[PDB]
């Protein structure tokens, strides 16, 4: 039928996405998919949308929100520029690593109950985890919740009496365990929040395993080194380390021993000059933003 | 030639579940026949010398290149061949020939695994495999994809940093000097050696060279320097050093573990056109991880 | 819930341009398929073939299988690239501007 | 949530005075601080010596320097072509 | 000079991605027309859920809708639903009365 | 989608292989095989993108000056080169499998014979097959291609590649095997081909380079080894190079009329 196609349509494939296009905060990763249309396309200011895009753009990269609008245009940006960051780091060859050792969130792990030791930590989460929750719907998590819980007094009312008489009838210290597990275990088979929207590992900026060495010319490669910007001319207030832009991405630099002294003649110019840099390790944080430490590799 | 030959290559038998007897003449027998024939046809004492010693005494000449490029030819396959044991998989020669459509499987690497080191006793390796690589599903997909990658003569190596980037006294202790700091993957092309003592700062070497040679002739000439010339190869020389450095000095050497053949030679016989990745499956079940084992250096604990 | 768990997945550009949709012979036994990238898209089209066939009964049982197919084959790839370089440049392959020069000059 | 206002249907869409940005005149700005440094350091003081250099080369022709002193705004031009498109009003 | 303004420097924060388009004064002139108080939610009290009318007798957090001089800020300024701004204003006369604002 | 082109007089292919270098099984190796698996893998790494709509020869141009697209251009470089050799090697072009044609006697064209005098100094066709099995036997230690190609100044050489190498593109024709041991000649070449792509002012550091190529030879395993063994690809490239179809290559010379 028509809607099964359209389902399935390169169009639908593109989730929606109503984020403020012009966007001025703090950017740690892509908001909006790229939309890109080849050079024989572009001629004839077809992109697959709805209507033509102006023959003004000159670009074959775009992002939008909508088709269409009340305003008879489409609302898009005639830009692609997140790709070369993501391209730009793949020519770093600097894997990303975990600051926690966690398992790797690519591969199927046989994981354990290690961390479900904190069974009461998690559970409470999810009424818990309400930082940005409506004062109301988050309320209608206390008598929801109640309700359904309440319906497993009966449940609990027996399997503790039959289980464990003797904290019944000694100390609830371990009761409260036995109440933690049970609900879990009752939980596990229901699906709260089945789908977790959290970010997996990298998010997609690198597939790259940690390991592998480079092989050049001139022989393996120890140490990479890259070209840089250093941003100010003084370390990052309350910290000991300064700010560079390496490759569309913002480092912290750390020197050998001293800053040189093109610092202090450059001044709030320091920008305007390239640096040569070593990416010492590249770490992601819960944000979804790259913690890339780099080191200013001075001629020496 | 028996200073290339080993125990579980015999002519005439198969290495079974991975090389049929017309496979393996062809792969080994047929394969060292020719090498060995040019190497003697290079130099004349091909039959003195050992192959690591040409390989590490004609190095960095142009002149002798072809004595060094079959011999670390014939190094890297007999290196690659002698940690292969066989598998219980059904013979090559038997199973049906791969085509078009496994071009579209997924590879299953990064959930399952067989044939780990520590299930037949090497417990030191595991556990330097999961340190270096994070666990054995990330190596094993580390070492076949890097294999697999390449499109023609080369060898996936599994080396060890040698801790000893310090020079002095270098190579007197067969302990003190044979400390492994970490385990990595390394990958070769045709003739490329995995030890990388003998062939770094070539390029550098020669760019300087290429330096003084035309700032000699500029000055023949007559000419007032440059304004970007010696800072364009300052940097050019800047970068070459600092990409060669090691953690301490600048004597970065690797210990060879494990390699794996990645040239057509090997693998179109049995397996085809499509059949490189089952090759690669198959060499991983059939790894005798005490041969690794052995060559394992011990480990630094400076830490 | 794809792309919010992968962001960077949005910075691969797409195609919105259709080729001929009635041409589309695609078996989603397998992910990838001749014709089209390997995308997010793929990802979806394996999962409902998995809660279609009834291998899985819960969709997130089927997605998290689709995800690891995926992880697997964007690691083959990224390896390929990465080696094809090298290769290259071991052979004496030249290269005018690099994607961190490219930047630079920008 | 921030609250919309709309127009109703409108005879025209129009800047009465349209907001030009006007660049200042290199020479004048230099004349400004050559002024100044000369309240400082005196006039004629040799600290101003590159100050009066410059100023002669920029007011050597023209005492205002040769400079784009043109500058329109089109905001209306396009305010009236596209005001039909974007005005969101109903269908006739 | 080796000294600039503030006001004509963008600083790129550590962890975030830039395009060259970001060192540009079109990034600077950019961010200050797209320049709103849209933190405040969720550092707003009154946005959060809270009845405004229950702080009727902490000056404190009501003076934080009022200028210098103790006039009510109106919504447009506020930012607050009808509702929050009508309970807000009672919460401040209410307080004037009393004797503590 | 990239499909595998036909070929003409394909079931006689199939049948008989390519009389005198490869058997019915050689040649399916080579092409059906061979070809099939460049196609596949090119298509998928290309599918979705703007380059799908292009030809391979387009694609490795497109792609010759990115690093990133090197396998890209590695896939588009080998079919080109591929189909460059099972056209220059093959029977006949024109498809007599009705006609059924057997007496196709090509011959070096006398433009051919006049440029390789011209550029060889003197030296005959068969010398310079000669120096060509020479070149590929010392210069190619493993997969690569042999190719004859002709230079904006009208002067036919000798070009060999590494893997997959373009003959078109200078900095990416692979001749340096640079995992061995180089001299101070090659050296001088290299650095003098990174200072040429240095001084163009493309935004994509691209050149200029009119190299066309005129034979191809496949070195690649694919091609000789089940016919031929490892250690016997100089009897390859002998058999091939006095087996050339020069209806193919006569036309590869542009004679300007």
């Amino acid at each position: 039928t028509l809607a099964e196609l359209l389902g399935r349509s390169r169009i639908a494939q593109v989730a929606n996405n109503h984020k403020p296009l012009t966007y001025t905060g703090k950017k740690f990763h892509p908001t909006h998919q790229i939309i890109e249309t080849k050079p024989s396309t572009l001629y004839r200011q077809e992109w697959g949308l709805k209507s033509a895009i102006p023959s003004k753009i000159k670009s074959r990269y775009l992002v939008y929100n909508d088709l269409d609008t009340l305003e008879r245009i489409t609302t898009f940006e005639p830009r692609g520029g997140t790709q070369w960051n993501r391209l730009r780091f793949q020519e770093m060859g600097v894997p990303i690593v975990s600051n926690i050792g966690r398992q790797n969130p690519f591969f199927k792990y046989i994981s354990r109950p290690e961390d479900e030791s904190h069974a009461k930590l998690s559970l409470f989460k999810e009424m818990k985890g309400d930082t940005d929750i409506s004062p109301a719907a988050m309320k209608k998590r206390l008598k929801k919740i109640t309700a359904l819980i309440r319906s497993f007094q009966d449940e609990f009312k027996e399997w503790l009496v039959e289980n464990h008489p003797d904290e019944l009838k000694l100390n609830s210290n371990k009761l409260e365990d036995y109440v933690v597990k049970f609900l879990n275990k009752k939980l596990e088979t229901k699906t709260n929040k089945k789908f977790n929207t959290e970010i997996i590992g990298t998010g997609g900026l690198s597939y790259s395993l940690p390991g592998k060495l480079k092989n050049s010319p001139n022989g393996v490669i120890q140490r990479t080194v890259v070209p840089g910007r250093i941003l100010n001319v003084v370390k990052e207030n309350n910290d000991n380390k300064w700010l560079a832009a390496i490759g569309g991405f913002v480092a912290d630099v750390v020197f050998f021993q001293s800053p040189p002294s093109s610092f202090n003649s450059m001044g709030d110019f320091i920008r305007m000059k390239t640096f040569l840099f070593e990416i010492l390790e590249a770490s992601m944080e819960k944000n979804g933003s790259v913690s890339m430490h780099a080191r200013l590799l001075e001629p020496q | 030639s028996t200073r290339y030959a080993l125990e579980h290559l015999k002519e005439g038998a198969p290495l079974k579940g991975l090389f049929s007897i017309e496979g393996l003449q062809k792969a080994w027998f047929d394969r060292v026949k020719y090498l060995d024939a040019k190497l003697n046809d290079c130099t004349n004492e091909a039959q003195q010398k050992p192959l690591e010693t040409l390989i590490h005494e004609n190095s960095k000449s142009a002149s002798k290149k072809h004595i060094v490029n079959y011999a670390s030819s014939l190094y890297n396959l007999k290196f690659s061949m002698s940690s292969l044991q066989g598998c219980i998989r059904t013979p090559p020669e038997e199973c049906p020939r791969l085509g078009p459509e496994a071009l579209l499987q997924t590879p299953d690497f990064n959930r399952t695994i067989s044939n780990e080191p520590l299930t037949t006793g090497n417990e030191r390796l595991q556990a330097a495999l999961i340190s270096s690589f994070g666990s054995l599903m990330e190596f094993r997909t580390l070492l076949i994809n890097s294999n697999l990658a390449i499109s023609g003569d080369g060898f996936t190596w599994l080396v060890a940093r040698r801790q000893l980037d310090k020079r002095a006294m270098r190579n007197d202790m067969p302990n003190r000097d044979i400390e492994y700091d970490k385990l990595f993957i390394l990958n070769t092309y045709n003739a490329g050696t995995p030890f990388n003592f003998s062939t770094s700062g070539v390029m550098n070497e020669l760019n300087n060279q290429y330096t003084n040679m035309e700032k000699q002739r500029a000055k023949e000439a007559g000419n007032l320097e440059d304004s970007e010339m010696t800072a364009k190869q300052a940097k050019t020389k800047f970068i070459y050093e600092t990409q060669q450095k090691g953690f301490s000095g600048k004597e970065v050497s690797y210990i060879p573990l494990l390699a794996i053949d990645a040239s057509p030679k090997t693998w179109l016989t049995d397996y085809g056109v499509f059949g490189k990745r089952e090759y690669l499956e198959r060499v991983w079940d059939s790894i005798e991880w005490k041969i690794v084992e052995s060559r394992l250096p011990q480990r630094t604990k400076i830490q | 819930l794809f792309y919010k768990q992968h962001p960077w997945e949005l910075s691969r550009p797409k195609i919105l341009v259709e080729n001929e949709i009635g041409d589309e012979n695609y078996d989603w036994s397998h992910m990838l398929q001749i014709g089209r990238p390997l995308d997010g898209e793929s990802v979806i089209q394996r999962t409902m073939y998995l809660i279609k066939t009834k291998q899985y009964g819960d969709m997130v049982e089927a997605y998290d299988h689709a995800r690891y197919e995926f992880y697997a084959l964007r690691m083959q790839e990224e390896t390929e690239q990465q080696v094809a370089l090298e290769e290259a440049e071991m052979f004496g392959s030249l290269f005018g501007v690099s994607a961190i020069e490219h930047g630079i000059q920008k | 949530k921030p609250p919309v206002y709309r127009l109703p249907p409108l005879p025209r869409l129009k800047v009465k005075k349209p907001i030009i940005r006007q660049e200042a005149n290199k020479c004048l700005v230099l004349m400004s601080n050559l002024l100044q440094c000369w309240s400082s350091y005196g006039h004629m003081s040799p600290k101003c010596a590159g100050l009066v250099t410059e100023l002669k080369s920029c007011t050597s022709e023209s005492a205002l320097g040769k400079r784009n002193n043109v500058q329109k705004s089109n905001i209306n031009y396009h305010a009236a072509r596209l005001y039909d498109r974007i005005n969101g009003k109903p269908h006739d | 000079t080796k000294k600039i303004d503030q006001s004509l420097s963008k600083k790129l924060p550590k962890g975030t991605i830039y395009d060259p388009f970001d060192f540009s004064m079109g990034r600077i002139h950019l961010d200050r027309k797209y320049q709103a108080n849209k933190n405040s939610n969720r550092n707003d009290i009154m946005k959060s859920g809270a009845n405004p009318l229950e702080f009727y007798a902490r000056p404190r957090i009501l003076s934080r809708y009022v200028t210098s001089t103790g006039r009510i800020q109106h919504r447009d300024i506020t930012g607050l639903s009808a509702k929050n701004q009508r309970r807000l204003s009672k919460a401040i006369r209410r307080c004037q009365a009393i004797g503590l604002m | 989608i990239h499909v595998v082109p036909k070929l003409p007089n394909s079931k006689a292919l199939l049948q008989n292989g390519v009389p005198n270098i490869l058997s019915s099984s050689g040649f399916k190796t080579v092409w059906f095989d061979y070809q099939r698996y460049l196609c596949d893998k090119l298509t998928l790494a290309t599918a979705g993108q703007s380059l799908e709509s292009y030809y391979p020869f387009h694609i490795l141009l497109k792609t010759a000056g990115n690093p990133l697209q090197s396998n890209i251009f590695n896939l588009a470089s080998s079919i080109h080169n591929n189909h460059l050799f099972v056209e220059n090697i093959l029977p006949s072009a024109v498809e007599h499998g009705t006609n059924s044609n057997a007496v196709v006697k090509t011959e070096p064209s006398r433009l051919f014979l006049s440029k390789i005098k011209d550029s060889f100094n003197g030296s005959d066709w068969e010398v310079v097959k000669e120096e060509m099995i020479y070149r590929a036997e010392n210069e190619v230690l493993g997969q690569g291609w042999l190719f004859l190609v002709e230079n904006n100044e009208k002067k036919l050489f000798i070009l060999t590649s590494n893997n997959n190498g373009t003959p078109y593109y200078f900095p990416r024709n692979q001749s340096f095997d640079l995992n061995s041991a180089i001299s101070i000649d090659e050296f001088a070449t290299l650095k003098q081909m990174k200072e040429l792509i240095g001084k163009s002012t493309k935004l994509n550091g691209k050149v200029q380079d009119w190299t066309m190529p005129i034979i191809c030879v496949n070195l690649w395993d694919h091609a000789y080894l089940h016919d031929y063994g490892v250690g016997n690809r100089s009897k390859y490239v002998k058999n091939v190079l006095d087996n050339l179809n020069w209806s193919v290559v006569n036309n590869r010379i542009f004679s300007g009329i």
